[PDB]
């Protein structure tokens, strides 16, 4: 995500527009690039575990 | 009325046809692989095949699956007269060819 | 029109039997497109490819533009995809990698012959279904 | 040689015992 210039939201956010999407200002292309790449669902993490 | 000759699987069977297992006695590859030959000749078949489940049994299992135009019982009657026609050709040419020299 | 994923034309560099009779692993890269290199295997008893020919690769979805589960073909006078195309193969796109920043590979396997297509910008276009049809006329 | 032994002969051996 962050090689792609957007942000890696590796660690949770702490600012007040935190309840705003972090992927509002990458113009629709990165965001399905990243997508096509590395898609993690939450049903995929729970199964997993 | 050969009731024990052929018989329809009804555990390898689809709900209103179009897919079932006949299990014929005391036969084997000669009339299995003419008539799997002869059946997949038929537009409608989508799957045709036969297996000798043991060698120890007079046995063969036939397979077939078709689309929904008709089912797998008429696809096996298709295929059995088929088969007869075909053996009707090959006779009439044997002996015509036979009585020519 | 709105069906194809992928479009190109490709010049075949290498075509090589490895302990094979009739799959061949081409090499070719991609007119105008100088970043665009592919890898495929075809059956070349089919779709005989020799060294330096022009291919016109493209990848499609649904091929032709009842609860039976088998594959069925469509009719013989069906006005769809792959009549202007000699070679077609049906695969799935299961692997999506990274190579460098803002250059990916997408990789198809056709039933085990496998494609491995590498590119930057087609993120809205290839995707991992298994809707994908590759189509090769020489 | 050359000449049907089907047609003037009854197979009954072809019949299923």
């Amino acid at each position: 995500r962050k090689s792609r210039g957007m942000l890696g939201l590796l660690e949770p956010p702490a600012k007040e527009l935190q309840g705003i999407d972090p992927d509002e200002t990458v113009p629709d292309n990165v965001k399905t690039s990243v997508s096509q790449l590395y898609r993690i669902s939450e049903k995929s993490v729970r199964k997993f575990l | 009325p050969d009731r024990e000759k052929i018989k329809l699987l009804t555990q390898a069977t689809s709900e209103d046809g179009t897919s079932a297992s006949f299990q014929i006695v005391e036969e084997d590859h000669t009339l299995g692989n003419a008539l799997r030959y002869v059946i997949m000749k038929n537009p409608d078949v989508e799957f045709c095949g036969y297996s000798i489940p043991h060698p120890s049994e007079n046995l063969l299992n036939i397979r077939i699956q078709t689309y929904g135009e008709t089912t797998a019982v008429d696809a096996l009657q298709k295929g059995l007269k088929d088969l007869m026609d075909l053996c009707d050709v090959v006779e009439s040419k044997f002996t015509e060819k036979i009585k020519s020299m | 029109m709105s069906n194809t994923l992928f479009d190109d034309i490709f010049q075949v560099s290498e075509v090589d039997p490895g302990r094979y009779n009739k799959v061949c692993r081409i090499e070719a890269a991609s007119t105008t497109q100088d970043q665009c290199k592919l890898t495929l295997d075809i059956n070349v008893e089919l779709f005989p490819v020799a060294a330096q020919d022009s291919l016109t690769v493209t990848i499609a979805s649904s091929l032709n533009l009842s609860a039976t589960r088998s594959w069925r073909p469509p009719q013989a006078g069906d006005r769809s995809l792959a009549d202007d195309y000699d070679y077609v193969m049906y695969g799935t796109a299961y692997k999506f990698e990274e190579v460098s920043k803002d250059l990916i590979a997408v990789y198809y396997s056709f039933g085990g012959l496998l494609m491995r297509l590498e590119g930057n910008y087609r993120n809205l276009n290839n995707l991992k279904q298994e809707n994908a049809y590759l189509l090769i006329r020489r | 040689v050359s000449r049907d032994t089907w047609n003037t002969k009854n197979m009954r051996s072809l019949e299923p015992p």
